[PDB]
């Protein structure tokens, strides 16, 4: 039950600084020492800063040196990253992971990373947020009762990624697939979701989308009608 | 100084064995490196640390087909049976207790595997975006393999490529791929139009999805 929570990600501007946060549980925090480990998105991974359990000695990497900075909380077992005068090459996926080997008491330390989190997302841009717009993806004209009837829902023109998708609440998960977002010329993004039903059903069951962009604070749920 | 380099990307039969390198500089020749397999739109994982004098410490949950060998300064990690589990990237780290350095990353896929067609579904504008003075049109491609696809538009029967913005094929949960292409028009050039057409290229496979304004 090893878990690392990470936090703190999203929109900042180029020159701007940001606080990570990593919610370390399931293991002694303080025996091992934490680093953060960050990916671009068509990019390999980089090492950028590790903090041995004591907290009192840190490593970062050359390409962030003084301008970030580690630190480490064992009463709440939570890693910090302090990221200070921020620029485009530092958007990235954020990982905190932790290190295989504990070791002596306030003396340096490292080793291979035995658990990575999911990572936290941080987008460094001078563009600002924007809440997508979100239309009904209808099933066609033709669509002949005993058959499976393609909806969905679209949305358009958001800044910056990602946004989540649920169909009815999330009472239907079955055929649903949700499509990784095209990023248009104009810079902003846009995807679509779309769930396959049987084609009678249309007319005896609702469908209703419902997404979330949490940079821009907008729910909607728009629900699909046959036309 | 430490700097380690990888391997090209790597391909094989299914179930097939395979062999990634990760090399290690001059002077650190006597190094550990950590694996760390990173499948398809996921967190990476950690696979197995392999050392110079021949120990192997691998992570819990991994399956036992993975495993680790040295040469000198070259590290290897060895998949027997491959899998499309084992599709990814793999990374290779090394540590001098005051820094961390990764690798390139090297690409696993397998290769000679059946072709899966693709299924296409065109979705003319919305009502809601034409009274919006906006027209979109979605073209969504799924289930295909290999991830090499090219997508065209057509207005009636004359191409377009005005407003046509593509997405990169991915893996989806069925280890097959999926990609999308958006057609932006106003509505004007929506309504004149007898059909708007989309038209999937796929291992030679030309398929078309056709909408019409109602």
């Amino acid at each position: 039950e090893v878990q690392l929570l990470e936090s703190g990600g999203g929109l900042v501007q180029p020159g701007g600084s940001l606080k990570l946060s990593c919610a370390a549980s399931g293991f002694a925090v303080n025996n091992y020492p934490m680093n953060w480990v960050r990916q671009a998105p068509g990019k390999g991974l980089e090492w950028v800063s590790s903090i041995i359990g004591s907290g009192s000695r840190a490593s970062y990497a050359d390409s962030v040196k003084g301008r970030f900075t580690i630190s480490r909380d064992n009463g709440k077992d939570i890693v910090y990253l302090q990221m200070n005068n921020l620029r485009a090459d530092d958007t990235a996926l954020y990982y905190c992971v932790k290190d295989s080997s504990t070791a002596w008491w306030d003396k340096p330390a490292a080793s291979e990373f035995d658990f990575w989190g999911q990572g936290t997302m941080v987008t460094v841009s001078s563009a600002s947020t924007k809440g997508p717009s979100v239309f009904p993806l209808a099933p066609s004209s033709k669509s002949t009762s005993g058959g499976t009837a393609a909806l969905g829902c679209l949305v358009k023109d958001y800044f910056p990624e990602p946004v989540t998708v649920s169909w009815n609440s999330g009472a239907l998960t079955s055929g649903v697939h949700t499509f990784p977002a095209v990023l248009q010329s104009s810079g902003l993004y846009s995807l679509s979701s779309v769930v396959t039903v049987p084609s009678s059903s249309l007319g005896t069951q609702t469908y209703i989308c419902n997404v979330n962009h949490k940079p821009s604070n907008t729910k909607v749920d728009k629900r699909v009608e046959p036309k | 100084q430490l700097v380690l380099t990888q391997s090209p990307s790597a391909s094989a039969s299914l179930g097939a064995s395979v062999k990634l390198t990760c090399t290690l500089n001059s002077g650190n020749t006597n190094f550990a490196v950590a694996w760390h397999q990173q499948q398809a739109g996921k967190g990476p994982r950690y696979l197995m640390t392999i050392n110079s004098d021949g120990r192997q410490s691998r992570g819990d949950g991994i399956p036992d087909r993975f495993s680790g060998s040295t040469s000198g300064a070259d590290r290897y990690l060895t998949i027997s049976s491959l899998h499309f589990e084992d599709e990814g990237d793999y990374y290779c780290q090394a540590w001098t207790a005051d820094l961390h350095v990764f690798g390139p990353g090297t690409r696993v896929a397998v290769v000679g595997q059946p072709k899966a067609a693709p299924s296409v579904t065109l979705f003319p504008p919305s009502s809601e975006e034409l009274q919006a003075n906006k027209a979109t049109l979605v073209c969504l491609i799924s289930d295909f393999y290999p991830g090499a696809v090219t997508v065209a538009w057509k207005a009636d029967s004359s191409p377009v490529k005005a407003g046509v913005e593509t997405t990169t094929p991915s893996k989806q949960s069925n280890n097959k791929y999926a990609a999308s292409s958006y057609l932006s028009l106003t509505p004007e050039q929506w309504k004149s139009h007898r059909s708007y057409s989309c038209q999937v290229t796929h291992e030679g496979s030309t398929v078309e999805k056709t909408v019409a304004p109602t």
